[PDB]
Formats: structure tokens, sequence, C-alpha cells
């Protein structure tokens, strides 16, 4: 259905076998699903048609809010509170967007595991690597800030990691 | 409907917070400055504050005093 994007939530082509009855004995599943269609699917569809046409008589819209970019905490003077406030709010919005990205990848992983059946260990390695990469990045960004986290603490953690990386690289080059 | 009748937009709270933060930051820096100024005036005595009285020189009598050497 058009309600969601097929790229953000991909699905395989969903190949389905065809019924190949080896006997002439009547199965109960087809007859029972036919009476289910007749007794449930048809009135539900009629009610939905009525509701959808009532909705179509009254069509109105809502919009996704757009937020522009503001200078971040790295461009803010040591005590300038206005830019610090703007940067903190921007950082919090980015933090929530990152949480939602991790959620999307986790949903992909769960759907793959359920879909692949007994072959999930081999056929869901791509989603496992995607989640590994995204989880590593998210943990690097936000893992140990604790309650009372802030953009300044995140920047300090990144700076500490960058000093460690630069020292290691200089050691490796000079080793 | 609830948003339209009971609440306002985000810009209102955002900019009110900005104004409040400005007021509080200036108050904090003024408090630090005033403490330092008070310390300097009490130590050095050259300011308008902590001015302790000394004898008024208009009380001194400048006249011959029955003895030449004051
Ligand atoms: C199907 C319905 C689903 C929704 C149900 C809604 C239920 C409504 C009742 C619950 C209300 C929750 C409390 C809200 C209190 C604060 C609301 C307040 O902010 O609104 C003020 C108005 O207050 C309301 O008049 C209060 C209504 C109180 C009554 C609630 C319903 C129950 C009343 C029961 C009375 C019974 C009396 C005895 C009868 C026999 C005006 O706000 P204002 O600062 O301008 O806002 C500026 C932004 N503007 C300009 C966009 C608005």
């Amino acid at each position: 259905p058009d309600s969601w994007d097929k790229d953000v939530y991909p699905e395989p082509p969903r190949r389905t076998p065809a019924p190949a009855p080896q006997t002439s004995l009547p199965n109960p599943v087809t007859y029972l699903t036919k009476i289910f269609d007749l007794l449930v699917d048809r009135p539900v569809t009629l009610a939905r048609e009525f509701i959808e046409q009532q909705h179509a008589k009254n069509r109105y819209y809502y919009y996704h809010r757009e937020f522009r970019r503001v200078p971040d905490i790295t461009e803010c003077e040591e005590k300038d509170i206005l830019c610090m406030f703007e940067a903190e709010m921007q950082w919090r919005r980015d933090y929530k967007v990152d949480q939602e990205i991790v959620n999307i990848i986790q949903e992909r992983l769960k759907a793959c595991q359920q879909r692949e059946g007994e072959s999930y260990r081999q056929n869901c390695a791509k989603e496992l690597e995607q989640f590994t990469q995204v989880s590593k990045a998210f943990q690097d960004r936000y893992s140990d800030l604790g309650a009372h986290y802030s953009a300044r603490k995140c920047l300090a953690k990144q700076k500490q990691r960058m000093l460690a990386e630069r020292k290691a690289a200089k050691e490796a080059a000079a080793a | 409907w609830i948003a339209r009748t009971f609440y306002d937009g985000p810009e209102k709270n955002y900019e009110k917070t900005m104004a409040i933060l400005q007021i509080e930051a200036e108050k904090a820096e003024l408090r630090l400055k005033e403490l330092e100024v008070r310390r300097l005036m009490r130590a050095r005595g050259d300011g308008p504050w902590y001015q302790y009285p000394t004898i008024d020189k208009a009380l001194i009598d400048h006249s011959p005093k029955t003895t030449p050497d004051n």
C-alpha cells in the first residue's frame, strides 16, 4: 500500500506456490475461506467504501514541519546563552531523529527474521550488518552521556575519542 | 481542534525561552561583577562605597594663637 515508502521498508518479491491437488477429495480450507470471504470480506469492504467516500467528500491536509539548520555547539562562545540554547535544541532534535533511524533498522531486522523462516541465519545477514553499523555509530555518539546529557557532553566525548584516534594513528605511522 | 483552541505554536515558547535566558544570563554576570566591584572598593577605598568619615577641615581655626609657633 502507498501509505509507506517501499524503499525505507523493502520487501522481497513474495513468490507464492500454486495449488497442485494430488487427490479429488475436497479440502476444507478452500471452501471455508470462500465462506469467510462471502461472510466477512464483502460487508467489511462495503463499509469501507462508504467510509472512504464520506472522507472523500471532505478532503483536507496537514503538513510536515521543516526546521532549518542553526549553528551547533562547536560554533558557540563559552558563555553565550542564546546560541547555546539554539544549538542544544538542534542537537536534541538530531538525537531523536537518530533514535528513529535505529528503530527503522531494527524493524527491518525483525521483519527479516520472521519472514525468512528456518533460513533466517543465512538470509538476514545484510540486515544484521546494517544494524551492526548503525548500532556502532549510535553507541559512539550517545552511549555514556547519562541522564543530564547535553550537546557539550557529546562534543567532549567526541573530542576525547578523536584525541585517542589521533594518538593511535601517530603511533602507527611512527612505529 | 485541541491545538487550535487550547494551545499556541512552538515559536512562542521558543522565543519566550530565549528572552528568559537572556535576562537570567545578564543577571548572573551582573551579580559576579557587583561582587568583584564591592571587593575592590572595600579593599582600595577609592570608590563611592565604603567611604568612612574623616575630620572636616572647615573646623580648623586659622588665626594668630597668642604664640608665634601655633
Ligand atoms: C469528543 C471530545 C474530545 C475532546 C474532549 C475535550 C475535553 C475538554 C475539557 C477538558 C479540558 C482540559 C483542561 C484545560 C484547561 C486549560 C485550557 C485553557 O488553556 O484554555 C482557556 C479556556 O479554558 C476553557 O474555557 C476551560 C473549559 C473548562 C470546562 C471544561 C469542560 C468541562 C466543564 C464542566 C462544567 C460543568 C458545569 C455544571 C454543568 C451542570 C483559554 O486558553 P488561552 O490562555 O486563551 O490559550 C491561548 C491560545 N489560544 C488563543 C489558541 C487559545
